[PDB]
RNA sequence: CGAUGUCGGCUCGUCGCAUCCUGGGGCUGAAGAAGGUCCCAAGGGUUGGGCUGUUCGCCCAUUAAAGCGGCACGCGAGCUGGGUUCAGAACGUCGUGAGACAGUUCGGUCUCUAUCCGCCACGGGCGCAGGAGGCUUGAGGGGGGCUCUUCCUAGUACGAGAGGACCGGAAGGGACGCACCUCUGGUUUCCCAGCUGUCCCUCCAGGGGCAUAAGCUGGGUAGCCAUGUGCGGAAGGGAUAACCGCUGAAAGCAUCUAAGCGGGAAGCCCGCCCCAAGAUGAGGCCUCCCACGGCAGCCGGUAAGGACCCGGGAAGACCACCCGGUGGAUGGGCCGGGGGUGUAAGCGCCGCGAGGCGUUGAGCCGACCGGUCCCAAUCGUCCGAGGUCU
RNA sequence: GAAUGCCGGCAUGAGUAACGAUAAAGAGGGUGAGAAUCCCUCUCGCCGUAAGCCCAAGGGUUCCUACGCAAUGGUCGUCAG
RNA sequence: CGUGAGGGAAAGGUGAAAAGAACCCCGGGAGGGGAGUGAAAUAGAGCCUGAAACCGUGGGCUUACAAGCAGUCACGGCCCC
């Protein structure tokens, strides 16, 4: 090969619209429903360890 | 291609990959319950669940192929004599997977608890 | 035009006199009539046939309501054939005997982000002879500055397969009505529990 | 599945021993020749004084290959060599007798004279 | 639905069963029925089976024989109509499933590593002994 | 000249037509068959080798044919580097010499990262005046387009003979394309077995690691595949080219033409296959929800619906697509079947022993075809109409 | 306002290449504000005419212990030349 | 930096006075928020003034059928005085 290189510095409109797909979306959560915590869903419950509605950890 | 391939590779060669499996499932033996990844831990679902299975029959036979993979005796014995006689009626599904809600730190791997069933 | 929506089952072979035949296994059957085109209301003909049962607990509403309005069970797929009027309400096996050709259509199997060779049949690089890192690459794909530019439908690699691919003028070797049972001679297109169209041929 | 370059016994008492396949007579560029079908061949190895010495130019006819035959009937049939019998631009044997089995192939193909000259067809 | 079922259900038609049980290694005798002009007649294949391909209806054998001193191996669809009838003319006992080394062996080794298998020769005497 | 890399090859094409072949023609010093010559025609096709760096060319064996040119003598941020023009060395030759020639001869560093346009694929956004779930029309694009042999007609027409048709009909091929895995043939990184050396568990027996990122070897399912299998080129309709006519003046005859009509190509339009309503010209049909509160606008709660999350998938780089989520067989286990391997271990018996025999087609056993709620898709959250004006 | 000017600052390429041998990892326990990365235990793998041990050059406190983590360490760091 | 001869930088400024921010609050710390000092604290020590490139937050107008050395001339719409 030999060595590509940028014609032209990027602007910063074209920088900028490169990047309209790079904000982050939110985590998903739901409450938890013994103790109402917001958590991942399909995780056991890191503050009081239940899940399928008993315990299953120590926190 | 991977069309109705069966089988994770999780970036270890073929030996590798065995001793994983091996050392995976004297943990869990071990402890009755460890943390892994999440793929980690859905491949070790169906490794040990064979062995507890042959545990179950209980034969000379199913103790010698037990111990290809297990290699400890001590743990064989244990696995015959205490683990397997709790599953006398129950016909597969000898472990669960649950996900845990935070990831590592140092690279973000998502967790999982595998554990033998009550 | 006749046709019938199905799915592949298998491949396998018979014996026709003292021949060896390879058919493809299709279940076809049976196929109720859910609308039907008419140039007064849709301005073409066709009929829009229904295909394999469907749990009503998975039916949102206006399928529902789409199903009721033909007094139907609800149905998995919907598949129109055009410039069909069949005579009953429900298109089965039967249409077809054994003897007559016909044209199947299904999605063929996905290969993914295919290169070259797989998708197109380039030739591809040596494999000795000094050459660089270039034992599957196309090669030139193009000109120089006339005319500075590579051509629309230049051939690259990229996704290939999963796509509508019909093959024509199939011999169907046998009919098993009792089990909604098409035996097509030759190889039609997509897996095995793929939904497929067999249509008369347009092959005269 | 005989191509340029591929040696095949000469099944036959012409005196060629060897012969390689130097282009497959099936059209305009055939890749293989299979039983049935004609090459031309050089002759690379002959006993002394017979019928086709070294060197010579010559056609022939495969009798038997090492890639399998399909059959419409399902089966299918493969021999341990890649044998081909001369013959002249009629289709008839330049020599006398033909050893070793041969394809049926050949009879459905034309070449009558050799397959009753052969000791067994398969 | 159960395709496999659907696809042994069109094959039931096919299925023989007069045909008798045959191992690798074993010396297989077919009648195979063939066409020539005008006629067809039968013409009988001998050698040693060398690789049973096991798919169901689909099972096909390898029979492998010397012709004139030329090797010849036919490829038999295990329920093929062609077949008339399938003699056992020696049982042999091999120790792998696929016996592909033999086309390398001289004749005599061959009969020493393909000895004959006592256990199912008189297990073929035994029956034979019918009312 | 603050650099536009230069022969040939490979790869990948695309175009011109002054056409090599195939299709259509007129003239012939065209009996037939085969040619010659010119006209129309660029749809497709245009082989494999020996020599040489070669382009070219000659030659071998075929072929319907083995066309010629353009695209920076197309294509080195695609590859090669044999030719050729850096430094070494030598021959011929020239020069007193240092050196020189394009004359010859052997050798001689070819640069991982693509910003923009372009190209192949895939999404995200918004739009298509309510919000939705389906099914579609096809404007417009693309793909494809080749050809030979034998037989019948008929050994007929024609010809002294040799030879040998038109038209019409049938079968079989070559190369190419799309799909497929039943068969044939591959692979099959751990599915099974055998083997060596070493270390280890546990001494025997039985096993494990390592010898490759399989230690080696003999096999090998699903999948992915070609060497394997099916299928395609059309048919047909329409309008034409050269060319041939009908009727027919100007021009009492004649003339295919000035009015008018017909025939006529592998080529053109359609027909086949694939994409396609961002076709902003944003199309059509079936069905679903409803005119909700508070100040062509905002705010909030909802509907039909959807998304999130999770189990997954012959779908896939991510994304997308598709299936399923306890009213569940989606994956994992377990069970049956298929399939591979080819008779486990243990025990008994024979042998001094290596081993052999029996139990036993045993044991092991990925993916394939199913069954079964044993394990896991718990529990939930968020978004989403109130339909502008004439 | 230009000298491929000079010095400095700050952009673009871009969240891109890369993170330096394909000998290889897993789990449990501990510590801590924080742990894939520190300590301990078990299992696994790699070297073993070395990838082990001794000496001479050269280097010059890098040695040992306690306390610590801003920077240095291609990540992290409670660890450390 | 160079074996060496030799080459050879960058780097100034709180305030009149340290009065250099006790104490409390979040934080492991860093950092900040209060309190307090000062005429002044965007003079708070990474300190006079504090331009420009460059980066970001908020607001007005504007933009998803469009052809561009990016401006200019005209008219209209919206927002502001
Ligand atoms: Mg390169
Ligand atoms: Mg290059
Ligand atoms: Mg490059
Ligand atoms: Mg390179
Ligand atoms: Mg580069
Ligand atoms: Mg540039
Ligand atoms: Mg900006
Ligand atoms: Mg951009
Ligand atoms: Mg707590
Ligand atoms: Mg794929
Ligand atoms: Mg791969
Ligand atoms: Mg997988
Ligand atoms: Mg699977
Ligand atoms: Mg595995
Ligand atoms: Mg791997
Ligand atoms: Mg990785
Ligand atoms: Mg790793
Ligand atoms: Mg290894
Ligand atoms: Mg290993
Ligand atoms: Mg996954
Ligand atoms: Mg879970
Ligand atoms: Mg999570
Ligand atoms: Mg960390
Ligand atoms: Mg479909
Ligand atoms: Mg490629
Ligand atoms: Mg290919
Ligand atoms: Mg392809
Ligand atoms: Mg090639
Ligand atoms: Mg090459
Ligand atoms: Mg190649
Ligand atoms: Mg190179
Ligand atoms: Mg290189
Ligand atoms: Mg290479
Ligand atoms: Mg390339
Ligand atoms: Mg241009
Ligand atoms: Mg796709
Ligand atoms: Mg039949
Ligand atoms: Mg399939
Ligand atoms: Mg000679
Ligand atoms: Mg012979
Ligand atoms: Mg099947
Ligand atoms: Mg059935
Ligand atoms: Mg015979
Ligand atoms: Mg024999
Ligand atoms: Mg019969
Ligand atoms: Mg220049
Ligand atoms: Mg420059
Ligand atoms: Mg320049
Ligand atoms: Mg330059
Ligand atoms: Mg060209
Ligand atoms: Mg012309
Ligand atoms: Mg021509
Ligand atoms: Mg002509
Ligand atoms: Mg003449
Ligand atoms: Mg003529
Ligand atoms: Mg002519
Ligand atoms: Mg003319
Ligand atoms: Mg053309
Ligand atoms: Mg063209
Ligand atoms: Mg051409
Ligand atoms: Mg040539
Ligand atoms: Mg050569
Ligand atoms: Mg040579
Ligand atoms: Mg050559
Ligand atoms: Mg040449
Ligand atoms: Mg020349
Ligand atoms: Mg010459
Ligand atoms: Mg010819
Ligand atoms: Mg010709
Ligand atoms: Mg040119
Ligand atoms: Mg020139
Ligand atoms: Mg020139
Ligand atoms: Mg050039
Ligand atoms: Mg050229
Ligand atoms: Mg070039
Ligand atoms: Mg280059
Ligand atoms: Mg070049
Ligand atoms: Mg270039
Ligand atoms: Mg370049
Ligand atoms: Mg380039
Ligand atoms: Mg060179
Ligand atoms: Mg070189
Ligand atoms: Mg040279
Ligand atoms: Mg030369
Ligand atoms: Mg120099
Ligand atoms: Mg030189
Ligand atoms: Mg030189
Ligand atoms: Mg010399
Ligand atoms: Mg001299
Ligand atoms: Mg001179
Ligand atoms: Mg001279
Ligand atoms: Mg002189
Ligand atoms: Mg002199
Ligand atoms: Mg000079
Ligand atoms: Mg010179
Ligand atoms: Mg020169
Ligand atoms: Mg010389
Ligand atoms: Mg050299
Ligand atoms: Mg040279
Ligand atoms: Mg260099
Ligand atoms: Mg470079
Ligand atoms: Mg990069
Ligand atoms: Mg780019
Ligand atoms: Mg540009
Ligand atoms: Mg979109
Ligand atoms: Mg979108
Ligand atoms: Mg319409
Ligand atoms: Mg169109
Ligand atoms: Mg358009
Ligand atoms: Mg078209
Ligand atoms: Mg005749
Ligand atoms: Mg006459
Ligand atoms: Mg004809
Ligand atoms: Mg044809
Ligand atoms: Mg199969
Ligand atoms: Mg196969
Ligand atoms: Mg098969
Ligand atoms: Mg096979
Ligand atoms: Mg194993
Ligand atoms: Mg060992
Ligand atoms: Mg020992
Ligand atoms: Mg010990
Ligand atoms: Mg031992
Ligand atoms: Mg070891
Ligand atoms: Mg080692
Ligand atoms: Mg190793
Ligand atoms: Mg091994
Ligand atoms: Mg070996
Ligand atoms: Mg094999
Ligand atoms: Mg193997
Ligand atoms: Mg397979
Ligand atoms: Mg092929
Ligand atoms: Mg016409
Ligand atoms: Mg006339
Ligand atoms: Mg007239
Ligand atoms: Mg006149
Ligand atoms: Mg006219
Ligand atoms: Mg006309
Ligand atoms: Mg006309
Ligand atoms: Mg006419
Ligand atoms: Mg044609
Ligand atoms: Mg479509
Ligand atoms: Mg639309
Ligand atoms: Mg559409
Ligand atoms: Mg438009
Ligand atoms: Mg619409
Ligand atoms: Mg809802
Ligand atoms: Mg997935
Ligand atoms: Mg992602
Ligand atoms: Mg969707
Ligand atoms: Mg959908
Ligand atoms: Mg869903
Ligand atoms: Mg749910
Ligand atoms: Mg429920
Ligand atoms: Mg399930
Ligand atoms: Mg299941
Ligand atoms: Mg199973
Ligand atoms: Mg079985
Ligand atoms: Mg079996
Ligand atoms: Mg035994
Ligand atoms: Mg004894
Ligand atoms: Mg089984
Ligand atoms: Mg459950
Ligand atoms: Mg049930
Ligand atoms: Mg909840
Ligand atoms: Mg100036
Ligand atoms: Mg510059
Ligand atoms: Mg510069
Ligand atoms: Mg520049
Ligand atoms: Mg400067
Ligand atoms: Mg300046
Ligand atoms: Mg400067
Ligand atoms: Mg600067
Ligand atoms: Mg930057
Ligand atoms: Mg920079
Ligand atoms: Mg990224
Ligand atoms: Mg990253
Ligand atoms: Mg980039
Ligand atoms: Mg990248
Ligand atoms: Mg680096
Ligand atoms: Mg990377
Ligand atoms: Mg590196
Ligand atoms: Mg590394
Ligand atoms: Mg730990
Ligand atoms: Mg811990
Ligand atoms: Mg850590
Ligand atoms: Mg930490
Ligand atoms: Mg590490
Ligand atoms: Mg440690
Ligand atoms: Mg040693
Ligand atoms: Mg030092
Ligand atoms: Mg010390
Ligand atoms: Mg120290
Ligand atoms: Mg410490
Ligand atoms: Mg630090
Ligand atoms: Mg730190
Ligand atoms: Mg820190
Ligand atoms: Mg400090
Ligand atoms: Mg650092
Ligand atoms: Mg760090
Ligand atoms: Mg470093
Ligand atoms: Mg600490
Ligand atoms: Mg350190
Ligand atoms: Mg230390
Ligand atoms: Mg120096
Ligand atoms: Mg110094
Ligand atoms: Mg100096
Ligand atoms: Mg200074
Ligand atoms: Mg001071
Ligand atoms: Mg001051
Ligand atoms: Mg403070
Ligand atoms: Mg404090
Ligand atoms: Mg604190
Ligand atoms: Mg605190
Ligand atoms: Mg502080
Ligand atoms: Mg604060
Ligand atoms: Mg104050
Ligand atoms: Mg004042
Ligand atoms: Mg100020
Ligand atoms: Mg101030
Ligand atoms: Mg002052
Ligand atoms: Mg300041
Ligand atoms: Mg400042
Ligand atoms: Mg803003
Ligand atoms: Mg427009
Ligand atoms: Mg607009
Ligand atoms: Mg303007
Ligand atoms: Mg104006
Ligand atoms: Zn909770």
């Amino acid at each position: 090969a030999k060595h590509p290189v940028p014609k032209k510095k990027t602007s910063k409109a074209r920088r900028d619209a490169r990047r309209s797909h790079h904000a982050l979306t939110p985590p998903t959560l739901v409450p938890c429903p013994e103790c109402k915590a917001m958590k991942p869903p399909h995780t056991v419950c890191p503050e009081c360890g239940y899940y399928a509605g008993r315990k299953v950890l120590e926190v | 291609m991977r069309h109705l391939k069966s089988g994770r590779k999780l970036n270890r060669h073929s030996s590798h990959r065995l001793a994983l499996y091996r050392n995976q499932a004297k943990s869990l033996l071990t402890h009755g319950r460890i943390t892994t990844t999440v793929p980690k831990a859905k491949e070790l679902r169906g490794f040990v669940d064979h062995l507890i299975h042959l545990a179950k029959r209980g034969d000379l036979h199913a103790r010698r192929l037990v111990l290809r993979d297990l290699q400890d005796v001590k743990l064989v014995r244990k696995l015959f004599d205490e683990i397997a006689p709790r599953y006398r009626d129950r016909q597969g599904g000898y472990t669960r997977v649950l996900k845990l809600a935070e990831r590592r730190r140092g690279d973000g791997a998502p967790l999982a608890l595998v554990e033998l069933v009550e | 035009m006749k046709g019938i929506l199905g799915v592949k089952v298998g491949m396998t072979r018979i014996f026709r006199d003292d021949r060896a035949v390879p058919v493809t296994v299709i279940l076809a059957g049976p196929c109720p009539v859910v609308q039907r085109r008419t140039p007064e209301k849709d301005g073409y003909t066709a009929v829009q046939l229904g295909f394999l049962p469907q749990n009503p607990k998975r039916v949102n509403r206006p399928l529902k309501g789409h199903f009721a309005k033909a007094g139907v069970e609800p149905v998995r797929i919907l598949r129109e054939i055009r410039d069909f009027n069949p005579e009953g309400d429900t298109v089965t096996v039967e249409i077809f005997k054994p003897g007559e050709r016909v044209d199947v259509t299904g999605t063929s199997k996905g290969r993914g982000f295919a290169g070259v060779m797989k998708r197109w049949n380039f030739a591809g690089g040596p494999d000795s002879h000094g050459a660089h890192k270039i034992h599957r690459h196309p090669g030139s794909i193009g000109n120089r500055k006339t005319p500075g530019r590579v051509y629309k439908g230049k051939k690259m690699a990229g996704h290939y397969g999963a796509e509508r691919v019909t093959v024509m003028n199939l011999e169907v070797v046998d009919v098993i009505p009792e089990e909604n049972l098409l035996l097509v001679k030759g190889a039609v297109p997509g897996p095995n529990g793929g939904l497929v169209i067999v249509r008369e041929t347009k092959k005269a | 599945m005989i191509q340029p370059q591929t040696y095949l016994e000469v099944a036959d008492n012409t005196g060629a021993r060897k012969i390689m396949c130097i282009r497959v007579l099936k059209g305009s560029n055939a890749k293989y020749a299979t039983v049935g079908d004609v090459i031309v061949a050089s002759v690379k190895e002959a006993i002394p004084r017979g019928a086709v010495k070294e060197g010579d130019v010559v056609k022939a006819v495969v009798v038997r290959t090492k890639k399998e035959i399909k059959r419409p009937d399902g089966s299918a049939i493969r021999f341990d060599d890649n044998a081909a019998v001369i013959i002249n631009n009629q289709l008839e044997p330049r020599g006398t007798r033909v050893f070793g089995p041969v394809a049926r192939e050949l009879r459905e193909k034309g070449f009558m004279k050799i397959v009753s000259l052969a000791p067994e067809v398969l | 639905m159960n395709r496999g079922a659907l696809i042994k259900l069109v094959e039931s038609r096919y299925v023989r069963t007069d045909l008798p049980e045959f191992r690798p290694g074993d010396t297989v005798r077919v009648s195979y029925k063939v066409k020539e002009g005008n006629r067809t007649r039968i013409q009988d294949f001998e050698g040693i089976v060398i690789r049973i391909r096991r798919n169901g209806f689909n099972t096909t054998f390898t029979v492998r024989k010397v012709s004139y001193g030329v090797g010849v191996e036919r490829i038999f669809p295990l329920h093929s109509p062609l077949i008339q009838k399938i003699d056992i003319v020696q049982r042999g006992r091999a120790r792998r499933a696929k016996l592909y080394f033999i086309r390398n062996l001289s004749d005599r080794e061959i009969r020493r590593k393909l000895r004959a298998d006592r256990k199912r020769i008189d297990q073929d005497r035994a029956a034979e002994r019918a009312a």
